[PDB]
């Protein structure tokens, strides 16, 4: 199958409704804090375990 | 003791920061700054560790601090070898040998007055040997005392995973954490130049934030929440895989944006 | 194999799985909100003993009864 | 005249503190930031002024009656619950009454309660009127402010500040 | 002072490997030994007790 | 047996890195995996079944990583069979360690 | 209150196109509604003493469902240099003002 | 073989750039015995179908027609063309000229994603765009 | 719990603390703040927007005008202030 042509139409024209359970499924309310987090100054667990 | 290993590793090492080099600037950048490479990431730098002889020059440990009484100037050197902070494995075999026998007598003694090792007791040869003793403190030690035949799985791991494993011989849960870098982290610090000294070469003084005790970064964060779960072309998954090198030069600008980096090309930006 | 099956088959019994977790939870979670309520550490240890081992059960009880 | 005129053009100038900003976001250093004060004894004072403030009760949303047979079995069943919304300034207290069902059967952990919780709460301030929606919130639980700031993302303007003293 | 790493052979040859190899403390000592003593405390009783029973033993009533 | 297979089901999650980007078969083999976690009875007979019945076995994958000193082989087994093979091994290799079947000169040993 | 709206409208169906060109569809937005079947007006709101167009313009067309056939087709459509954007037209006026002021507190 | 559609005149070059409207027209300046067209020509053919819906590949003599030799610069032993609805799109590989690939690069789908992000950035209304990748190094290792 | 007694200015200066509710030779007073026609003092967001939109020639749109006039006549009725409604209906 061909590749569709790329397009860029209007993101979203109303919210709320479905909206929320859509992003419930893929995009739900995570912590949203301390996991995308790099607390600048001090050093969580050791230094270089990543 | 292998010379020539010393040798394919400094290769590498100018190697691998000569590709982040050429990411930032396809011009050769003469005299570019480590401080950009051995900063922890933490503080915004690439965090990467080090096995060749590195001179910081005294001329990029100097840095600048304002008040309003005036501006003052201060001063702070060899970027630590990660081996140095490696304990040689005879050294380590001799430790595990008499920890472990004296955690042997500990635990008979503490039998014949009824007690539990205590971790704090294993603390006293915290994690010493070889071996991690701490793992003696570990929750699963009941599950992994099941787990025989560990070493030979880790090692055939390969024929089921399609990502090498550089630590095939040793499992984190089973024979504890064999090395520790902390210390090379607060001396990889200190050698650059303290916290000050390396956040001169950043655009810290330019967000005017009064300290930087209780800041902290947004990592995948971008223009769109990051925009990671979607239907996105391969394109658009290469730009935001780039974002954060943008970032990462932002931040780096004040000390590779320099006539000493880069000579020549000294263009104004537009307006 | 045919015989060894067979008891297997004789050996199949609890109910919903996730409904017996999130009375599992309920039970902890009355527990911590209540660490003096003798129903909850019966109803704690009812749970545990319908579903799982008797050791838990027995902790439990322990524990409600401490 | 010239020392303290850079000091303040330094301290509070509106296109440096906007340049500032821009360099932030295009840095993305999201810097920590501490909390407001809880509601203790001596912060309790500020309960009644003109701004409007509310306190948010939810830790009986949850509750349940074990009932214990004497042959057999014994059964835990799920009560209705209440939040309470109670403004100290006007004596109105909003019973958002959450009803058995909405527990039973659900399959999930307290995780989607508390953003149940938030959302309730929050579809009690939008229904509210601009004129009524109160300016500060009061989190009885300390479980529970870390949603009420994700589910008041539409109001800026409201405070969601936790208690010392629990009512 | 180029950026170029230089190579370890020769450069601090024979270095102390246990040089920087600093080793790591157990943390949150203190709240597992208040736990291990809250632990302790609670059941005092139950084990000044636990080997007297109601039927087997002359100082059990008292 | 629920030691075992909790070690197996330990060492199959081990495996599977977050790169957040999985295709059917890994998700389909982390929802086996979960689901023989929450009811480990139910996945013992399964296995037990499957080791004293089923000699016929699905399509194995296979590709290669690409070390340029020489290719290895890797395979891909369907997530049910990997999960029985997992609990297969860890009970083969804890008895035969139980009954030291193994001569001490067969290393690599899990003691050094 | 500018005095504007007295020549096109005349009960029909006003469309603003936008996302045009600035500097292009001067005219070409009277070939756009000649092209549609009303061919009523095109008119295109410009800045006086500016040189270029303000960017949306008002299209009357007298048929209600040919103007909407025509903004169906011709949404998105590639008119002069840029996609022109048709939507309806707002046409808030001092007595839709007060009109909707009176439904508002009711 | 050279599947794919051949111009040979400038009028069925300047007719063809105008001839789609809603898909980028690619256009390969060459010759077809030169095997550097040849490796282009070879993926264009790989992934010809797969951009149909928003593109166009056409082959172009330069001794066949060597009108556009002095206008686009055509001194190179291939250049890449892409235009749409009469405009030229220039595109920021890094190699110092943003008007021509001028190099056959082995993977198609770096291709796709070049024409992708032309296409992109025409219909929304630039006429530079930036390539997805950086061409300066050949990334060899 | 201090009511405000006549003739004293001492009880309504608490109760207002107890609600929350409060070279030559020289030393110039070098004050600078951001204020706006209305008088109220401004935001530095707010501040560096006006002088943005008086420095580029154009101001906001008639919507953005509208919504700024209504936000505007919103926070000046909270900020000049259903229970008997509720006390009535129960």
């Amino acid at each position: 199958k061909p590749l569709p042509a790329p397009l860029d139409g209007q993101r979203k024209k109303r919210g709320g409704r479905r909206y929320r359970k859509m992003k419930e499924r893929l995009g739900l309310t995570e912590i949203r804090k301390q996991a995308n987090r790099m607390s600048f100054g001090e050093i969580e667990e050791d230094a270089y375990q990543e | 003791n292998t010379q020539e290993l010393l040798d394919l590793l400094v290769k590498c090492e100018n190697k691998i920061q000569t590709r982040i080099k050429i990411g930032l600037n396809s011009k050769m950048p003469s005299r570019f700054p480590p401080v950009v490479f051995y900063t922890p990431k933490e503080l915004g730098g690439l965090g990467m560790l080090s096995m060749g002889h590195v001179l910081i020059p005294q001329s990029d440990l100097r840095w600048s601090k304002q008040t309003d009484v005036g501006i003052t100037h201060f001063r702070s050197q060899l970027i630590p070898n990660l081996y140095r902070y490696i304990q040689p494995w005879e050294s380590e075999f001799i430790d595990s040998q008499r920890v472990w026998a004296e955690y042997a007598l500990k635990r008979q003694e503490a039998i014949a007055q009824n007690r539990r090792l205590t971790l704090e007791d294993l603390e006293d040869s915290w994690d010493r040997g070889i071996p991690r003793i701490n793992t003696l403190f570990q929750k699963d030690r009941h599950t992994l005392a099941y787990d025989k035949g560990w070493r030979v799985r880790t090692d055939f791991k390969q024929y089921q995973v399609l990502k090498q494993n550089p630590f095939w011989w040793t499992h984190q849960r089973h024979d504890g954490k064999l090395w520790n870098l902390n210390n090379y982290r607060t001396d990889m610090i200190q050698a650059l130049g303290g916290v000050e000294g390396i956040l001169e070469h950043t655009l810290f003084k330019g967000t005017y934030f009064p300290t930087w005790e209780g800041l902290f970064w947004e990592k995948a964060s971008g223009f769109e929440e990051s925009m990671k779960w979607k239907k996105l072309t391969n394109a658009q998954r290469s730009g935001l895989n780039q974002i954060p090198n943008r970032r990462f030069t932002l931040w780096w600008s004040p000390t590779i944006n320099r006539a000493n980096v880069y000579v020549g090309f000294q263009v104004q930006l537009d307006l | 194999p045919k015989g060894y099956l067979t008891d297997l088959n004789s050996m199949i019994p609890g109910g919903d799985i996730n409904d017996i977790k999130k009375a599992r939870l309920l039970l902890k979670s009355v527990r911590e909100t209540n660490p003096h309520h003798p129903p909850a550490w019966i109803a704690s240890a009812r749970l545990e003993e319908v579903t799982g081992k008797l050791q838990v059960a027995r902790n439990l009880i322990m524990k409600g009864t401490e | 005249l010239i020392q303290q005129a850079m000091a303040k053009i330094m301290k509070a100038n509106p296109a440096l503190y906007v340049l500032r900003e821009r360099i932030r976001k295009g840095l993305q250093l999201y810097s920590s930031e501490p909390t407001e004060p809880y509601l203790s004894s001596q912060n309790y004072g500020e309960l009644f002024s003109n701004q409007i403030i509310w306190f948010v009760d939810d830790t009986n949303v949850y509750r349940v009656t074990i009932h214990k047979t004497f042959e057999g079995n014994l059964t835990t069943k799920p009560i209705n619950g209440a939040i309470f919304i109670f403004n100290p300034r006007t004596g109105q207290l909003f019973l958002k009454i959450i009803h058995t069902s909405v527990w039973a059967g659900q399959k999930r952990l307290g995780q989607l309660a508390k953003w149940k919780t938030a959302e309730e709460v929050a579809a009690l301030i939008r229904s509210l009127p601009v004129e009524e929606q109160p300016k500060q919130i009061i989190v009885t639980r300390k479980g529970m402010l870390d949603p009420l700031e994700v589910h008041l993302l539409d109001f800026p303007n409201i405070v969601i500040k936790g208690s010392e003293l629990q009512l | 002072p180029t950026g170029e790493v230089l190579s370890l052979v020769g450069k601090l040859e024979g270095t102390r490997m246990g040089d920087k190899a600093q080793r790591t403390k157990p943390q949150m000592q203190e709240e597992r030994r208040a736990k291990r003593r809250k632990r302790d405390e609670d059941r005092h009783d139950i084990n000044k007790m636990k080997g007297y029973t109601l039927l087997s033993e002359g100082i059990d009533e008292m | 047996d629920t030691k075992l297979l909790i070690l197996a089901l330990e060492r199959l999650k081990e495996a599977y890195s977050v790169k957040s980007r999985l295709n059917q078969s890994q998700r389909e083999e982390l929802g086996l995996i979960e689901q023989a976690y929450d009811n480990p009875h139910e996945a013992l007979s399964r296995i037990k079944r499957h080791l004293l019945t089923q000699r016929a076995f699905k399509e194995v994958g296979i590709e290669f990583m690409d070390l340029y000193s020489h290719l290895v082989p890797v395979y891909d087994v369907e997530p049910l069979e990997k999960i029985t093979d997992a609990y297969l091994d860890q009970y083969l290799w804890y008895e035969a360690d139980k009954r030291r079947l193994f001569p001490p000169w067969i290393k690599p040993a899990d003691t050094e | 209150e500018d005095p504007s709206l007295l020549e096109w409208d005349a009960d029909d169906f006003r469309i603003f196109c936008g996302d045009l060109g600035n500097e292009v569809n001067d005219d070409i937005l009277a070939r756009a509604f000649s092209r549609f079947p009303s061919f009523l007006k095109a008119k295109v709101i410009r800045d006086k003493r500016t040189g270029k167009t303000k960017g949306y313009g008002f299209v009357s067309f007298k048929d209600p469902s040919d103007y909407v056939r025509a903004m169906r087709e011709m949404n998105g459509k590639y008119v002069g240099s840029r996609p022109i954007k048709l939507r309806k037209s707002m046409w808030k006026d001092r007595n839709l003002d007060v009109v909707r002021k009176k439904q508002k507190e009711k | 073989s050279y599947m794919l559609p051949h111009l040979h005149n400038g009028w069925q070059v300047d007719q063809a750039i105008l001839s789609e409207e809603d898909r980028v027209v690619v256009i390969r300046f060459g010759h077809d015995w030169d095997p550097t067209c040849m490796k282009m020509d070879e993926v264009l053919y790989s992934i010809a179908e797969k951009v149909k819906n928003f593109a166009v590949i056409y082959l172009v003599d330069i001794t066949e027609v060597p009108d556009f030799n002095k206008m686009y610069e055509l001194y190179d032993p291939c250049t890449v063309m892409f235009f749409f609805r009469n405009k030229h799109i220039m595109i920021d590989l890094g190699t110092g000229n943003n008007n021509k690939i001028n190099w056959a690069m082995e993977d198609k789908q770096e291709m796709v994603d070049i024409i992708e992000t032309v296409y992109r950035g025409a219909r929304k209304g630039r006429g530079l765009v930036v390539s997805p990748k950086d061409y300066s190094t050949k990334y060899r290792y | 719990e201090e009511p405000i007694v006549n003739r004293g200015l001492a009880a309504a200066l608490l109760l207002c603390q107890n609600k929350g509710l409060l070279k030559d030779g020289y030393k110039p007073d070098v004050k600078i703040e951001y204020v706006d026609e209305t008088g109220r003092k401004l935001t530095p967001k707010e501040a560096f927007r006006q002088l943005s939109h008086r420095f580029h020639g154009k101001g906001s749109g008639k919507m953005k005008t509208e919504r700024r006039m209504k936000k505007l006549d919103e926070e000046a009725l909270l900020k000049k202030m259903l229970g008997t409604v509720a006390l009535l209906q129960e």
